[PDB]
């Protein structure tokens, strides 16, 4: 925000070297402050590459910094049969620099060890070290957790087992205010990653010249996970430290992996014994999601918040469906040891390939404004692709998505401007933090000096109404009397180690709606319309304030009337002197406007006293957890007395209330205008209901409120609405306080299908048959103690029409049967069957919690037994299954309303070719001995008759 | 009536025309009480002024150069024309939208160069012995459909820096295979072999002469290689005139952007090519692995469709791979590679089958919409693909082109282009938002009040506020106040307290975040949905307080989107035909259907139930609801009349129909992984015989006849 890109403090060193890959803050025992870099490519005296650390004390102008000495010789030892053999060739020292009190550490992971033993040997691989130095006491010191004397064929017959050869260990060094070192290698248990916790004060009494393999007694090291998602994970990539569980004794740790789960990216919260305490998940594979973690209270209220990123993340735009530009995402701590939940914010970034979230620096309360602030660097992001600094002031809601300020990299191109950030530390002593920026590309660190914040407070006081009639004053230089009244303008400026002399501009500008000869009020002493001055705000911490003396002209000189006059103060800093660089920045209320006018239709007393009333009504009632809740608010506004003036609807709505849309319900062209601001903590409405309105005026405005998910509101929600105005007398009307009740509901649906739908039997094991019984959560809210029955024809036995072959649950539930299923291993007119009549098998399944959107799915596969199937084959055949669910209580701390019960039914029925049932020739007979009846009366007939 | 031109206007061409899409200019003098010049073109008409001189331009969409489309292709592929029309012209007038309509043709056989790039793994060893005689088969089988064809051949290993390389011992530099005692070759990043050629012999000779390398990391760096393959055009010599296909066969994971920190390299990638006569990529040691989006924006550029051939064991991740790189299409891998011919044929098949539409150089300005027609008259909104093609058949599309006020530039440039294909049609827009008669100009004549003042078509402007008809009102002048002449409806404030009652109308005031015009000063900017600092939702433009959307969105607060291309499912049918689409997301209004495209369902009914037509019409060429022509219309499945019922098929179920001759047919479907829906049907279903009445009763007659006739002839001897 108040960093000042201009007067910054360039670092460089020998070119080629990659210097300000890595950078930190050093602090000695008398306060000093210096700057740690770590150059991973500096000559060595072997005209090789190794590494280098450089301590840059605080320069205004830079330049040149000396260079710590370490050993840069290749150590070779014997201890009898074996030889141990350390090469720092292109080591990379000081790729990781981190400083603690006084004691300086710089790894090395690429340092190679070899071990040795007459053919057979554990091959060369770079296990990594780091460099721990003290230059208060001149001490040095290694650490290496990853050192061993196990020959590769060890590992070979014991597959890889503990392969610790490839830690590259030192990536990413932590430490904690405890002072225990804790170091990274994401190549650990070939490639799956680790984490090394040592103390330093055990290090350093720990350590032997000459020693190169040795056993730490307080060393621990993460066990190995078998499991496949891990594979290839490099989990480690960066390490921090913060607290999660609330209680100090333990310092949780959280390790990013972006390769974890199959290229998907991922964040682990453990605690001190290496135990996983939460994950968070990435949202795209390949987003590398994890790359860099931090931790920092950005919101403020006293629990940790989380900050991770990642650049390879791809978005979606109109030109092209896929942009690579990273992301960056925000958590928030809730109360209790609730698990996080979803990502708190989301941060995006502009240019193409920028790669932005790759480092994010915290910075503290760089403004002083009681919230801490972060910076995101793109590596390749703005316009020109050179890199930049995005900074992010924090919030009670959390960040603000706009960036507050952008800082460019004035390095050329190929500078890799951003790669890695550091700050929150007074480095320059003026009470506001500072910024570092190391640019390997560039070989170079840029410092940036933050700069004072002032609060800047503007109130404006005038008459509300004004009287033409009354002349009290005169005009200067003669005796012309004159309507006149007084002006207070208070400015107050505040701040933390502000200068002590300070100077600022007040405009003060009447009637600037007006043109400049067509104002019709000025002031009494210059004549004018329009005044500046100078306040001397420098140790003055009680506010200013001054009073002036305007007058209005002659009737006779303009002819409006009912057009307010308006009158505006603007606050500025001086104009910039020489040299520039000022010395602070004013931020705040730096332009006020108020309007008045003349007494107009207030009745004989000449002082309006209007009288407003107000009603409201809520639709919408009941309201649901987790839902997209609607509140539809109608207010009717109606005026008794005389007009009012600057007539406002003010309401006040809960925390997770917002507004969307208003309508006006009277007239039809009258365009309601109504915006949405936060005051202190709630995002207050407030709509321009109108300027003065005539006699007997009501209004009704009806808005749409949308109510986020709340869980700690209460049993009902409050609203508050009010009217408000600037007349003197009944500023405001009576409140208005509407109570929408809070009610938790959920509904779960239960479905069940039979599959194959139409089954024929032609005439051991017989066909298959899947029953699939399926729950869902669809309503949005939460429910507990979940229970299911599904009952079943038959007992599992060979008499049983059906065999229940097996059943597999899945999501949880846990579910069992009465009496068993499949006894046996098994190495493999219709007709109503159902539980009530035939012998009943009945499964029950419970589910503790059911979190919304989760679905439990049970199925049974069995068969139609075959002995049974061909007795009575003429029969139709169709069983029924009955699945009854319900639930036993809800986790809120609303009571109502018990729900959800649920019934289900599925019915198979079984098919046969052309049954064998007896066709109805009874019919037929019938018919042919009613034909032969007929026939032997008409013969009788005809022939006895003759 | 007011309409818009009229009202919210009225100061000169430019806004008069500006105001709302069409309006019409009076040039002519005419009489000015009636407030003409701003109205819709009947209302002018009505009050004539047509000297010719009317200015009311119309956007066009005249056509430059359009050709046939080839029936086949054979020779002379430089005009194959598949695409029409090449290149069009568009004039659209400010706030306007005009659209055009384009067809999509694969013209027959048409030239095919293929690289394949194969990794080297140790696991891959075997597979090297598959591919000594593949050259022959694949010519002979690819000359069916395509009669020029070109192979390259590629071989790839992984990153040769450490930790991926056995540095130790000095030995296993040249032999790190020496544990296992076997023959290897140094690992190298990329090694391209054999040119893109005609010759199967070349291919079948160079096959058999490499070897394999050994790694130890199990992921293996493919990426490089494909990119510098699609780079380094020349060195491999692609042709702009023939089908790219490059097939990358691996049995690994891969290897993504910024993981050389293990290695030490840390230069981001770079797409220039890098390979020189050695052939061998010389920054595979000093160069990062590629980032997909650049990789994909290269496959994009250089028109190369990606097969990749893997195990079962990564085939998930190379499927969700898949789904991001547009134009890429997937496959199943042995161990032996035995199915290689056939996996490579398939693939050809499969892509040729899909169609998409990529747009490139296309400025913010102005937005498209894109409507698909697949084969017949049905026509798809707000869809720019069609799936279920094949060979020789031609889809349409139809593209409209909105653009928002009027850019500073009057010529911009864009190009629709189908993947994997050359030809692609070019557009180009021209910006017109001046109006003709300004030509004239005439910055001072007398009619402005004695030549104190600019003329412009019949409205003379004057002055910083002189503003009078007849340039005569000025700006401090017209001191006395008239009445019924400022506001509409007297008996509220003047000009809604915003502005000053001058000159006889409404002048707007405070130019501060945005430009105030209206007759009266009811219309404002600044003045849009916001919900943390965006205008208007940042996709449309709010005119007069309403946030409009631009092309490709609708609502109020333009948030909802209306293309449906996010919620395409695979089976042709919107949402999977399950459910709808709404601002880019699937409702089910199916219960118990859920997912991305309402698909993922366990309970829903087996495909038999709603199949039934299909066989029907497949079997007797008859049955129910005939007219509406539902045999083929949604049932894509093959239908086979085969006696074997006893395929092992994994994701194969049995069914039953039933039909009107009371007999039932028990047939299977088997949905293969690869979506070759395929029923079995058994023809002539066996009906039991149930006939036997007949005859007995036919011989029961016949007896009593009999007996009839024997009682006859007693009765005439009696
Ligand atoms: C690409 O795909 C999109 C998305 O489906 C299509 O957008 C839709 O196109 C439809 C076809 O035009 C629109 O519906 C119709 O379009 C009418 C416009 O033409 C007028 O017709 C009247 C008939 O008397 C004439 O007098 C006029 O002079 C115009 O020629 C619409 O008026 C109408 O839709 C209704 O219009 C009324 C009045 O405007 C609205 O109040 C009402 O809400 C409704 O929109 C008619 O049904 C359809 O609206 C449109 N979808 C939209 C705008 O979201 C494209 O057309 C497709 N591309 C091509 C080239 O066809
Ligand atoms: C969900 O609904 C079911 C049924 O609608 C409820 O089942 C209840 O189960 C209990 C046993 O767990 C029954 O009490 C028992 O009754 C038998 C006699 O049938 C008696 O011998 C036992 O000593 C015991 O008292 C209870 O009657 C039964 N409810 C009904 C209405 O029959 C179930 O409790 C409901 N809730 C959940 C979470 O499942
Ligand atoms: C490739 O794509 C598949 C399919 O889109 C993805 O795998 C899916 O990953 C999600 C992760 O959210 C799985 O859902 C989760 O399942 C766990 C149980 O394993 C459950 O506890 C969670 O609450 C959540 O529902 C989903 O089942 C899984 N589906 C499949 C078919 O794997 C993933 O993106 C990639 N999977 C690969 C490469 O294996
Ligand atoms: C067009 O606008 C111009 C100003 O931009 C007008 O010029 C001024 O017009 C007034 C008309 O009353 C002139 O005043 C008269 O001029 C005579 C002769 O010079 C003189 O005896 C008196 O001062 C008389 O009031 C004024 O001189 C003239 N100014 C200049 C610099 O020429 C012009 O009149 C406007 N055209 C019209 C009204 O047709
Ligand atoms: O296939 C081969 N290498 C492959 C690469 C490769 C090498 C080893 C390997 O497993 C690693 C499994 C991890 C186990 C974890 C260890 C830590 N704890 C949890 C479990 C996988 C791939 C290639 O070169 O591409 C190969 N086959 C061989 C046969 C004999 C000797 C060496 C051989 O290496
Ligand atoms: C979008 O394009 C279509 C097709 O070019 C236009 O529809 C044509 O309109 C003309 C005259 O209006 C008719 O003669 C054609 O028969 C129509 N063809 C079709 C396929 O509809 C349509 O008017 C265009 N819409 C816009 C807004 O420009
Ligand atoms: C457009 O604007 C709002 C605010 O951005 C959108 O809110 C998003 O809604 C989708 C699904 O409804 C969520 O997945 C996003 O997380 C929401 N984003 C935010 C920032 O809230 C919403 O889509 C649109 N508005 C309305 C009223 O539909
Ligand atoms: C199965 C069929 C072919 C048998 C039919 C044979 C019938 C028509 C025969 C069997 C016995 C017969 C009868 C036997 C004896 C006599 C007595 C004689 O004085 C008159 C005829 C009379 C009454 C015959 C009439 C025909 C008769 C009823
Ligand atoms: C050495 O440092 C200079 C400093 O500007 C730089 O320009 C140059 O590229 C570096 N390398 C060489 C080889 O000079
Ligand atoms: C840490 O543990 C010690 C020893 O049990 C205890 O006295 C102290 O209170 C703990 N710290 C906390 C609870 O913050
Ligand atoms: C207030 O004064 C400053 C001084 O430069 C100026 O920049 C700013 O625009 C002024 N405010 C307004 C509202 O004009
Ligand atoms: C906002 O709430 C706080 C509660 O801590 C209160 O002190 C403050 O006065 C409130 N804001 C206003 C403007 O009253
Ligand atoms: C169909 O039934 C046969 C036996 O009748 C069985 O072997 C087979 O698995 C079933 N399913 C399919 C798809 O054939
Ligand atoms: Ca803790
Ligand atoms: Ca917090
Ligand atoms: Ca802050
Ligand atoms: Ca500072
Ligand atoms: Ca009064
Ligand atoms: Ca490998
Ligand atoms: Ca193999
Ligand atoms: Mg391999």
């Amino acid at each position: 925000l108040n960093l000042d890109p201009v007067q910054l403090t360039f670092y460089a060193g020998p070119n080629g070297s990659q210097f300000g890959f890595s950078l930190d803050f050093h602090k000695d025992s008398h306060g000093r402050v210096a700057i740690v870099v770590g150059a991973p490519r500096t000559l060595g005296p072997s005209q090789e590459e190794t590494g280098g650390v450089f301590l840059c004390p605080w320069r205004a102008e830079g330049g040149q910094c000396p260079s710590l000495l370490f050993d840069l010789r290749d150590e070779t030892r014997n201890v009898g049969s074996q030889t141990l053999q350390t090469f720092k060739a292109r080591q990379g020292l000081g790729a990781s620099v981190v400083s603690w009190s006084d004691v300086i550490v710089a790894c090395a992971p690429w340092q190679h060890w070899n071990v040795l033993e007459k053919t057979e040997e554990a091959e060369k691989t770079p296990v990594g070290s780091c460099f721990l130095a003290q230059p208060e006491s001149g001490r040095r010191a290694e650490y290496s957790p990853c050192r061993g004397n196990t020959l590769s064929r060890i590992y070979v017959e014991n597959d890889f087992s503990w392969d610790k050869r490839y830690c590259e260990a030192g990536f990413s060094s932590v430490v904690t205010q405890a002072g225990e070192l804790v170091l990274g290698a994401p190549g650990g248990y070939y490639f799956l990653g680790l984490l090394a916790q040592a103390p330093v004060a055990d290090i350093f009494s720990s350590y032997r010249p000459g020693i190169l393999l040795w056993h730490v007694s307080s060393q621990s090291l993460s066990f190995d996970s078998s499991n496949p998602e891990y594979f290839d994970g490099y989990w480690g990539y960066s390490v921090a430290v913060g607290e999660f569980d609330g209680d100090l004794n333990t310092t949780e740790y959280v390790v990013g992996a972006p390769t974890w789960s199959w290229t998907l990216g991922a964040v682990e919260i453990l605690d001190s014994y290496y135990q996983r305490l939460h994950r968070l998940r990435g949202e795209q594979m390949a987003s590398y999601f994890g790359h860099s973690v931090a931790v920092t209270d950005v919101n403020g209220d006293g629990r940790h918040d989380l900050l991770v990123g990642a650049p390879l993340y791809m978005e979606s735009r109109a030109d092209r469906k896929l942009a690579e530009v990273g992301r960056v995402y925000l958590f928030l701590q809730p109360r209790g040891p609730h698990a996080l939940g979803a990502p708190s914010l989301l941060l995006t970034g502009t240019q193409l390939y920028g790669r932005f979230g790759s480092a994010i620096a915290p910075l503290g309360d760089l403004d002083r404004d009681g919230y801490n602030d972060i910076a995101v660097a793109a590596p390749y992001g703005g316009p020109s692709g050179r890199g930049q600094v995005l900074v992010f002031l924090g919030q009670s809601e959390g960040l603000r998505s706009r960036p507050s300020q952008v800082l460019d990299s004035p390095f050329p191109t190929g500078s890799a401007f951003g790669f890695s950030l550091r700050g929150a530390v007074d480095i320059d002593d003026n009470g506001y933090p500072d910024l570092i920026v190391g640019a390997y590309g560039a070989n170079q660190v840029a410092v940036y000096r933050a700069q004072p914040v002032v609060k800047a407070s503007v109130q404006l006081l005038v008459q509300d109404s004004l009287n033409p009639a009354v002349k009290s004053c005169v005009l200067p230089q003669t005796k012309t009397p004159v309507s006149c009244f007084n002006i207070q303008m208070c400015v107050g400026a505040t701040g933390h180690n502000i200068p002590q002399k300070l100077s600022l501009n007040a405009e003060l500008q009447l009637d600037r709606q007006k043109p400049r000869q067509g104002r019709r009020v000025l002031l009494l002493g210059s004549q004018q319309a329009g005044t500046t001055l100078n306040l001397d705000l420098g140790g003055k911490h009680s506010p200013i304030c001054h009073t002036t003396m305007a007058f209005l002209r002659d009737e006779a000189d303009f002819r409006d009337k009912l057009s307010p006059i308006v009158l505006s103060l603007n606050v500025s800093l001086p104009p910039t002197e020489a040299g520039m660089a000022p010395a602070v920045v004013l931020h705040g209320d730096t332009h006020v406007q108020e309007q008045t006018r003349i007494v107009l239709d207030c009745g004989e007393d000449d002082v309006c006293v209007p009288q407003l009333q107000l009603t409201a009504s809520v639709t919408g009632s009941p309201l649901l957890v987790g839902a997209d809740n609607v509140l539809e608010l109608q207010m009717d506004a109606a005026n008794e007395g005389e007009g009012a003036y600057e007539a406002e609807l003010a309401v006040h709505l809960p925390q997770g209330a917002h507004y969307m849309r208003a309508l006006s319900n009277v007239e039809g062209f009258e365009r309601l205008i109504c915006n949405q601001k936060k005051e202190n903590e709630t995002r207050v409405v407030l709509c321009e209901l109108g300027n003065p309105m005539k006699k007997n005026a009501q209004i009704g405005i009806a808005m749409l409120v949308s109510v986020g998910n709340l869980e700690e509101a209460g049993e009902s929600v409050s609203f508050q609405l009010q009217i408000r105005s600037k007349n003197s007398q009944n500023p405001n009307s009576k409140i208005v306080l509407l109570d929408v009740p809070v009610r938790a509901e959920a509904q779960v649906e239960l479905r069940g299908n039979s599959f194959p739908a139409s089954l024929v039997v032609a005439a051991s094991w017989g066909p298959k048959v899947e029953h699939t019984y399926e729950l869902h959560n669809n309503g949005p809210g939460t429910v507990n103690g979940l229970h299911l029955s599904i009952h079943l024809p038959g007992q599992s036995q060979p008499s049983d029409l059906l065999y229940i072959l097996d059943i597999q649950p899945q999501g949880g539930l846990q579910c069992f049967p009465q009496p068993p299923v499949n006894p046996l291993k098994v190495d493999w007119d219709p007709v109503l069957v159902s539980c009530d009549s035939a012998p009943c098998t009945v499964v029950q399944c419970d589910l503790q919690e059911m979190a919304r959107g989760q679905r439990a799915m049970v199925t049974v596969l069995a068969f139609l037994w075959l002995p049974s199937l061909y007795q009575r084959p003429l029969d139709q055949f169709v069983l029924q299954s009955h699945a009854w669910f319900n639930v036993s209580s809800l986790p809120y701390a609303v009571p109502p309303l018990s729900l959800p019960r649920g019934e289900a039914q599925v019915w198979t029925q079984l098919l046969r070719a052309l049954e064998e049932r007896a066709i109805p020739i009874w019919w037929v007979l019938v018919g042919v001995l009613g034909g032969l009846l007929l026939l032997t009366i008409l013969v009788l007939a005809m022939w006895k008759v003759g | 009536g007011p309409n818009i031109c009229t009202t919210r206007g009225v100061s000169s061409c430019q806004q008069c025309l500006a105001v709302s899409p069409m309006c019409a200019w009076c040039s002519d003098e005419a009489l000015p009480l009636g407030s003409p010049r701003c109205d819709l073109k009947e209302n002018l008409l009505k009050d004539n002024c047509a000297p010719e001189s009317i200015e009311f331009p119309v956007s066009e969409a005249r056509v430059l150069e359009d050709r046939p489309l080839s029936d086949k292709g054979s020779g002379d592929s430089s005009q194959v024309t598949q695409v029409s029309p090449q290149r069009i012209a568009l004039r659209l007038r400010p706030d306007d939208s005009k659209n055009f309509s384009i067809q999509v043709r694969q013209v027959e056989d048409y030239p095919v160069d293929i690289y394949y790039l194969m990794d080297l793994s140790y696991s891959m060893k075997d597979d090297l012995w598959s591919i000594q005689n593949l050259g022959t088969k694949l010519a002979t089988q690819m000359r069916k459909l395509t009669s020029n064809l070109r192979i390259g051949f590629g071989a790839f290993v992984d990153k040769p820096v450490s930790p991926y390389m056995y540095i130790s011992p000095p030995e296993a530099l040249e032999n790190p295979c020496y544990d296992m005692k076997t023959t290897c070759l140094p690992m190298f990043g990329y090694k391209h072999v054999l040119t893109l050629t005609d010759q199967v012999t070349r291919f079948n000779e160079e096959v058999k002469k490499q070897s394999v390398s050994r790694n130890r990391d199990a992921p293996e760096g493919g990426f490089d290689a494909i990119m510098q393959a699609t780079v380094c055009d020349e060195k491999i010599g692609w042709r702009n005139d023939a089908s790219h296909l490059l097939v990358f066969t691996t049995d690994a994971k891969t290897h993504i952007a910024l993981d050389g920190r293990l290695a030490g390299i840390v230069q981001p990638n770079d797409g220039q090519c890098h390979v020189g006569s050695d052939n061998h990529y010389s920054a595979s040691t000093t160069m990062d692995y590629p980032s997909l989006g650049l990789m994909t924006e290269k496959l994009s550029q250089k028109n190369i469709n990606l097969i990749f051939a893997v195990t079962e064991n990564v085939v998930n991740l190379y499927q969700n791979y898949s789904e991001l790189i547009p134009g890429t299409t997937v496959g199943v891998l042995s161990m032996d590679s035995s199915n290689v011919l056939q996996l490579i044929v398939d693939a050809y098949g499969k892509i040729r089958s899909k169609v998409e539409l990529e747009v490139r150089d296309l400025p913010e300005e102005l937005s498209l919409s894109f409507n698909a027609t697949c084969l017949n008259n049905e026509v798809i909104p707000g869809l720019k693909s069609c799936m279920g093609l094949k060979i020789g058949d031609t889809v349409s599309f139809s593209i409209e082109a909105k653009v928002r006020g009027c850019p500073q530039e009057k010529e911009k440039s864009f190009t629709i282009k189908p993947v994997g294909f050359k030809d692609s049609l070019i557009v180009q827009v021209t910006f017109d938002c001046d109006c003709a008669c300004q030509a004239q100009a005439e910055p001072n004549s007398h009619r402005c009040n004695n030549g104190n003042g600019t003329f412009e078509c019949g409205v003379c402007r004057c002055g910083p506020g002189w503003l009078g008809s007849q340039c005569e009102c000025s700006e401090e002048d017209y001191r006395p106040s008239q009445q019924d002449e400022c506001s509409p409806r007297e008996g509220q404030p003047v000009c809604s307290q915003r502005g000053e009652c001058l000159c006889g109308q409404c002048v707007c005031h405070s130019s501060d975040f945005g430009k105030i015009t209206g007759k009266y000063c009811e219309c404002d900017d600044f003045s849009c949905v916001r919900y943390k600092g965006e205008m208007c939702s940042g996709h449309g433009q709010c005119s007069c307080g309403d946030c409009l959307c631009d092309s490709d969105w609708t609502g109020y607060y333009c948030n909802c989107t209306t293309r449906t291309d996010t919620c395409m499912s695979s089976n042709g049918l919107l949402c999977s035909g399950r459910g709808k689409c709404e601002c880019g997301s699937c409702v089910c209004i199916q219960p118990g259907s859920y997912g991305d495209t309402c698909e993922k369902c366990p309970t829903c009914p087996d495909a038999c139930t709603f199949k039934k037509e299909c066989v029907e019409c497949k079997k007797f060429d008859r049955g129910a609801l005939h007219d509406e022509n539902t045999c083929n219309r949604y049932c894509r499945d093959e239908i086979e009349s085969v006696k074997e019922l006893k395929d092992t098929g994994k994701d194969a179920v049995n069914c039953t129909y039933k039909n009107e001759d009371d007999c039932v047919v028990r047939f299977q479907y088997y949905e293969d992984s690869s979506g070759k829906s395929i029923l079995y049907v058994v023809e002539e279903p066996e009906c039991p015989k149930g006939p036997d009445i007949l005859v007995v009763l036919l011989s029961v007659m016949g007896a009593i006849l009999l007996i009839g006739l024997a009682a006859l002839l007693i009765w005439k001897l009696l």
